[PDB]
């Protein structure tokens, strides 16, 4: 059966995490 | 004996008058003398009671060192009530013969 | 690379993270801003001269 390498998996959580990372007293903090 | 002044065309060292009785200490830096006086008149303050009495001493004192733009009127009748008071010692300009009177 | 008779180029991904503390400072500042202030001395007229 079919199966799902490691890579794909590791890319598609660190894109995932780095597309709300990147996207981002208290005005300040707001982005 | 409550001034202290010295006087010379040329600066005058007298080398008689010997050691001064101040001490060589540290503390806070301040860019102007005001600024001194209400943070150490704050610091007298804040340890005292509510019910005090001369804590409107105090306040008064403090309020008549606060510099600002458009305070001429509200410093005016602080003033005027400190010196009605007998705490503000007047500088024998005018308020010495007309407030006082 | 020539990669069989080409000039295929490598894949140059770039995820800018370095400039969100950048951006928190410049909006610190932004919130707060600061000017020239003249303070008074112990004159019967500084105060007047200052304002």
């Amino acid at each position: 059966p079919a199966v799902m390498n490691q890579a794909l998996a590791a890319l598609l959580q660190q894109t995932s995490a780095d597309i709300q990372e990147v996207t981002g007293m208290n005005r300040a903090d707001m982005a | 004996v409550v001034d202290r002044q010295t006087g010379a065309v040329v600066a005058l060292n007298d080398l008689s008058v010997g050691r001064y009785d101040v001490t060589v200490d540290v503390g806070p830096s301040y860019t102007a003398r005001r600024d001194a006086t209400v943070s150490v008149l704050t610091n007298v303050l804040s340890s005292m009671l509510p019910t005090d009495p001369m804590r409107p001493a105090i306040q008064g004192i403090i309020l008549d060192n606060i510099d600002g733009e458009g305070l001429d009127d509200f410093k005016e009748y602080n003033r005027n009530q400190l010196l009605i008071s007998g705490i503000a010692k007047p500088r024998n300009e005018k308020e010495q013969q007309i407030v006082q009177q | 690379t020539k990669l069989d008779e080409q000039f295929e180029k490598y894949p140059k991904f770039e995820i800018n993270k370095v400039a969100t503390e950048l951006n928190r400072i410049i909006a610190e500042y932004r919130n707060n801003r600061i000017t020239v202030k003249f303070r008074p001395g112990d004159r019967e007229a500084s105060e007047e001269l200052a304002n």
